[PDB]
């Protein structure tokens, strides 16, 4: 299964652009909030990763495969921050519902 | 004073009174106006 | 005195042409044999015409 | 400091000296 | 539909920059004038159209003055006929389409001005139809005033076969074989349906030369103004 | 200067993503095509007469007696075709790269699409050929409060001069409303900025527009003009119908009735549904399903650059859109009908059902769902 | 608006003047490889729908013809 | 959709309902009168 | 190099060279193009 997941990871191709899964997530308020909560190091690094991708795209080129992020290499750095934001939102929403 | 509190204070009712009145006003206006025109000519 | 007919003449020689023509003959007798059939041979002929005409044109304006 | 890092060479992109500038 | 799609012919104007053969347009105009003008109309082609094309002002002039044209009731309510002018259009065969219906056994001969443009694969169709009055096969029977032309829709065209070999004599003397006549009238009708065919193709040639000059130069300007970015090298230097 | 400053802010110096491909040219091409159409339309309006006795005669007079009038007329017709080519590719770019999340821009877009289709329909009615009249009658009755509405539009029992003249007025006036709606379209977009093919936040890498995406738009304009002039000067009738070169005969019906090719996909759908009303509705939905599109986005990634299953579904959607375009052309007989029925079922099921389920599956594969 | 767009820090972006660099550096040198690289990452997602459109189109045409072709058994 | 339609929200639903009906009513009267819908006007 | 310093560096002169060239280009283009078209047909 995960083998195919890695194949799908390759399929996604953000590795070709060295894009962490979190990098790929389309920006959303919750995402933005989580991003805000991100420490500077992650933020700064995330920025360069994103910028790099765009440039590669501009030239219609991909990183050297070796530079490519491995399925294993990819990290869900923002995942936790997002989890918190979501839960909080859920809480407030429920409060409103009731 | 009753009218204000009943049909002219709530905007929704304000619209209701306007629309309904207009619906009938045409009948009255046309009728009255025609009477006048006919009398004139 | 028609180059076109001459073209058709050469076209006549074409084997594909005779094949289609043969089918037409079958149906003509076929229609005749079937006293009351609305089975026409436009179906067949059209086919013949297409090939014949298509080849005719291939060598028709050049001859013209 | 920043001095440590150096400018990458664009010679690959770089084409063929004010003498040439006028032409370029 | 149920008809032989006319086989394409190697026309002299079939090519991408290939113009019309104007001697063939002149011969086809002669074919129309002597044969096709008895039933078919050319309402959007005035005699002036001929001028400059296979015919000059004076050439058309004599051609226009060979016919007579009612020039209205003048000032005495006197409908009167006059010799055609370079400004006169081609004469009507019939004053109204119901006279065409009465004279052609209920069928209406259509305007041949845009026939080539109006008929799918017209040039071919025309040639085919005029040269496609083959005998009806067994099983099909046509009523009077009908002819089995495979190409014609239904294969039953009211028009009787109008081009018999040596139907008319070409003034140029080119043998008037049925075909030579059908090809000439197809070229002419084509010209009729597009008098600008030649002028356009010239424009198209100038357009291809100008685009072949201008596309790599504009591409070079774009690649100049986009090279700057396309060479930009980004480097991430966290202070670390 | 305030205005120039305004322009500078909007055109000369507007932050734009550095990595947008040639597809982002197409909308600017549409604007150019609009201007081209308007300009050519104005030079058709100085000689066209909207009278049923003289409309075909005026069109032939334009083609034969006005200096380069054939050029302006065939530029107008093939520019309408080029407008619909650029419109379809613009909508396909918006569908593929997730640009429909700009919801106000998308809704102003689908309003513009409806207006452009109505303008092209009435413009095709305008030359008053055989094909224009028969097509006209069909669509008006499509409206059949139905009977009244149809008769209203027709302006009489059946399309006749009454229609032609009001269709000339409406076909004249709607491209200026299209230009105003395009100004609103541009506004609702600059508030958010353009999207990029990766679908990510491109705020870290934005460049000016004057020297980078202007010369690119100029090159795209030049290529579009090359295709338009090779459509006009070399094959002026490959996209039109020959039967439009006959005058409008109410007594004679054509053996096969079509709209022009860009209406075909819709035509197929209409023909597919057995019920007349059903067809009309589905037809409308065909266009409207797009508006409905921003509420069907169930993925955490905006673009399809990193989404291969939805890429496959998108290209299957483009495939059966081409199939529906072909079917419309084909006549009513087996098996064209069944394909039409399936192709319509597959079109609505891919847009409505298959893409959000695929986006959920793709989110599950990245350990996001 | 340029400026106040987003927070970017600790990055160095180098570039060259247009006139200083070749206009088409290795244009066909790497362009071909890249274009080919590109086509092989997208051909399996793009092409097979249009392949089966071609098969359905041909099929429809031929089937339609056969449909039109007279039934020999009929009328006999 | 409880986020905007929770138990508390239902309360608001009923709270606003009357006003909503009034608005439809106004539009209804208008339609009848404006379009001279005669099926309703005749009564 | 001389040309740049003479007719292509000062924008005014840049325009001058463009306009003048265009004035003559038409003559040349039309002539050359026509030759080709005629040869073709
Ligand atoms: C293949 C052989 C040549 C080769 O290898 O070329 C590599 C080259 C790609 O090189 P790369 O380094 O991988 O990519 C960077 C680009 O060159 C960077 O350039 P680009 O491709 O981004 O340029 C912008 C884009 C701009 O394109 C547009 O604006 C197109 C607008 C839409 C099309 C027209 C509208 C109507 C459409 C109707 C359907 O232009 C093109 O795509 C090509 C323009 C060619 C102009 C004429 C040249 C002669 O291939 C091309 O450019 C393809 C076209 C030329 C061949
Ligand atoms: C056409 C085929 C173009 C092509 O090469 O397709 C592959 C390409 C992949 O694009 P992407 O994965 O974003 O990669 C970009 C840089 N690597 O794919 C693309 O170029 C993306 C396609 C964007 C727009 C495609 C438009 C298709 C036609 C749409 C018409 C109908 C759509 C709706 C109409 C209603
Ligand atoms: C299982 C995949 C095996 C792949 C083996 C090839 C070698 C892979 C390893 C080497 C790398 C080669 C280059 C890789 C390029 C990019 C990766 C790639 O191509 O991946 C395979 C691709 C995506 O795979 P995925 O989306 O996960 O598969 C789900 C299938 N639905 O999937 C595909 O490309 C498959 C696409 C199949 C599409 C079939 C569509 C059939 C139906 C079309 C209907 C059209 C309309 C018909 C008419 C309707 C109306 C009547
Ligand atoms: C000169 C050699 C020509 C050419 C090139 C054509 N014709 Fe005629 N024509 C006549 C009539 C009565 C009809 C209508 C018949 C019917 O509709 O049943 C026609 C029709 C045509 C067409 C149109 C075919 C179509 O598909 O609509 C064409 C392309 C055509 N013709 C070519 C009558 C006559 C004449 C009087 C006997 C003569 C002479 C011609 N036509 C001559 C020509
Ligand atoms: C306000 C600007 C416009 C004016 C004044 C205008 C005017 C006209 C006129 C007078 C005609 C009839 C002449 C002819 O037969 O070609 C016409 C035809 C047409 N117009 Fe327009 N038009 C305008 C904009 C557009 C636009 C934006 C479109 C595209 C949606 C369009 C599509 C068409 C089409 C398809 C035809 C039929 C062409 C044909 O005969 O094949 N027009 N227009
Ligand atoms: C009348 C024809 C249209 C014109 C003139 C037009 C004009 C434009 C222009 C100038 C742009 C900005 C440049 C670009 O990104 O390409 C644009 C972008 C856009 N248009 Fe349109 N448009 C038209 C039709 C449509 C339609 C029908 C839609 C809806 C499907 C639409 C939706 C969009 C979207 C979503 C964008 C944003 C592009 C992005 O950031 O990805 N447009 N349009
Ligand atoms: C974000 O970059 C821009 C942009 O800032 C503007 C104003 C326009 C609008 C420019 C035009 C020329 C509009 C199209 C032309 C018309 C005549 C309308 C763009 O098309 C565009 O590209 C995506």
């Amino acid at each position: 299964l995960d083998g195919f997941r890695k194949w799908y990871y390759n399929a996604a191709g953000f590795n070709k652009l060295g894009l962490m899964r979190d990098d790929t997530l389309h920006e959303t308020e919750d995402v933005k909030e989580a991003i805000r909560r991100l420490p500077e190091d992650l933020y700064n690094d995330r920025m360069f990763r994103i910028k790099r991708a765009l440039d590669l795209t501009m030239r219609h080129q991909i990183l050297p495969k070796d530079q490519w992020t491995k399925y294993e290499e990819d990290k869900f750095y923002l995942e936790p921050y997002l989890k918190e934001v979501i839960r909080e939102r859920k809480e407030r929403e429920e409060w409103a519902k009731k | 004073s009753r009218l204000y509190s009943l049909l002219f204070r709530r905007t929704s009712t304000f619209a209701l009174t306007i629309a309904v009145g207009a619906l009938f006003f045409e009948r009255a206006f046309d009728q009255g106006a025609d009477a006048i025109y006919e009398h004139i000519n | 005195v028609d180059p076109l007919t001459t073209v058709r003449e050469h076209c006549e020689q074409l084997e594909k042409c005779v094949k289609a023509r043969e089918r037409l003959e079958l149906c003509d007798n076929r229609v005749s044999s079937r006293s009351q059939t609305e089975e026409d041979c436009t179906e067949e002929l059209f086919d013949f015409l297409h090939a014949r005409d298509h080849c005719v044109a291939h060598k028709l304006f050049k001859n013209l | 400091s920043h001095t440590d890092v150096k400018v990458p060479d664009f010679s690959d992109y770089r084409r063929a000296s004010k003498e040439s500038s006028e032409a370029r | 539909d149920l008809e032989l799609h006319p086989p394409s012919y190697p026309w002299s104007h079939r090519g991408l920059l290939s113009s019309l053969d104007h001697t063939s347009i002149r011969r086809g105009f002669q074919v129309y004038k002597q044969v096709c003008s008895s039933c078919h109309s050319m309402d959007y082609v005035a005699y002036r159209h001929l001028v400059g094309v296979c015919y000059t002002e004076e050439e058309a002039k004599a051609l226009a003055e060979e016919v007579e044209v009612q020039d209205g009731p003048n000032d005495d309510g006197e409908m009167f006929m006059r010799p055609g002018k370079l400004s006169d259009y081609f004469p009507k065969p019939y004053p109204n389409p119901e006279a065409a219906r009465a004279a052609n056994n209920g069928a209406l001969p259509p305007d041949l001005s845009y026939i080539v443009r109006a008929r799918h694969g017209g040039e071919d169709y025309v040639f085919s139809l005029l040269t496609g009055y083959c005998e009806p096969p067994t099983g099909v029977s046509l009523r009077e005033g009908l002819y089995f032309n495979p190409y014609f829709p239904g294969q039953a065209i009211g028009m009787a076969p109008p081009i018999y070999t040596e139907v008319l004599e070409y003034d140029d003397g080119t043998p008037a074989t049925m075909s030579q006549v059908a090809k000439d009238v197809a070229t002419f009708l084509r010209w009729a349906s597009e008098p600008e065919h030649d002028h356009r193709k010239r424009m198209g040639l100038k357009m291809l030369l100008m685009m072949g000059l201008l596309l790599p130069l504009t591409y070079a300007m774009k690649r100049h103004k986009w090279s700057v970015l396309k060479s930009r090298k980004l480097a991430y230097r966290p202070p670390k | 200067h305030p205005l120039f400053k305004i322009i500078n802010h909007s055109f000369i110096d507007l932050p734009a993503p550095s990595n947008i491909s040639s597809w982002w040219n197409f909308g600017s091409l549409l604007g150019v095509c609009l201007m081209v159409q308007i300009i050519t339309g104005l030079f058709l309006a100085m000689h066209y007469t909207s009278d049923t006795m003289t409309a075909f005669s005026s069109v032939t007079h334009i083609c034969r007696d006005v200096n380069y009038g054939w050029l302006i007329r065939y530029m107008h017709a093939n520019g309408a075709s080029m407008f619909f080519i650029c419109l379809f590719l613009h909508v396909g770019r918006g569908l593929y790269y997730g640009s429909y999340t700009f919801m106000e821009t998308w809704n102003i877009g689908v309003l513009l699409l409806f207006a452009v289709m109505a303008t092209a329909f009435m413009g095709y009615v305008l030359p008053w050929g055989q094909m224009s009249f028969w097509g006209a009658t069909v669509i008006t009755n499509l409206l059949s409060i139905g009977t009244t509405l149809v008769e209203w539009i027709w302006g009489g029992f059946s399309v006749d001069k009454a229609t032609l003249t009001r269709f000339f007025a409406f076909h004249f006036i709607l491209p200026f409303i299209i230009a105003a709606l395009a100004i609103v379209h541009l506004l609702f977009l600059h508030e958010t900025g353009s999207n990029n093919p990766t679908g990510l936040n491109s705020d870290a890498d934005k460049i000016p527009f004057h020297p980078y995406y202007t010369i690119k738009d100029i090159l795209g304009i030049l290529i579009m003009f090359l295709i338009l002039m090779t459509l006009v000067l070399f094959f002026p009738d490959m996209l039109g119908d020959p039967d439009n070169y006959m005058p409008a005969n109410p007594l004679n019906t054509p053996p096969h009735i079509k709209p022009e090719w860009y209406f075909l996909f819709a035509y197929a759908i209409l023909r597919s549904i057995p019920n007349k009303l059903g067809g009309v509705l589905a037809l409308i939905l065909s266009i409207l399903i797009l508006a409905l599109m921003p509420f069907l986005h169930t993925s955490k990634q905006r673009s399809l650059m990193f989404r291969p299953i939805t890429q496959i579904l998108y290209w299957i959607l483009v495939a059966n859109l081409l199939i529906l375009t072909w079917i419309g052309g084909q006549p009513v007989e087996h098996p064209f009908i069944i394909i039409g029925q399936l192709a319509s079922i597959s079109y609505f099921s891919i847009i409505l059902i298959l893409m959000p389920i695929s986006g959920i599956i793709e989110d599950k594969m990245l350990k996001l769902y | 608006e340029f400026g106040n767009l987003a927070r970017i820090r600790h990055v160095i972006s180098y570039s060259l003047s247009p006139f200083e660099q070749r206009a088409f550096p290795s244009y066909f040198s790497k362009g071909i490889p890249n274009v080919l690289r590109r086509t092989r990452e997208r051909i399996l997602r793009v092409a097979p729908p249009f392949v089966v459109v071609y098969l359905i189109y041909t099929w429809g045409n031929q089937e339609f013809e056969q449909s039109k072709r007279k039934n020999p058994a009929m009328y006999e | 959709l409880s986020r905007f339609l929770g138990p508390r929200y239902r309360e608001l639903a009923r709270n606003w309902i009357p006003t909503a009906g009034m608005w439809g009513t106004v539009g209804a009267v208008g339609l009848v009168w404006a379009t001279d819908w005669r099926l309703i006007l005749d009564w």
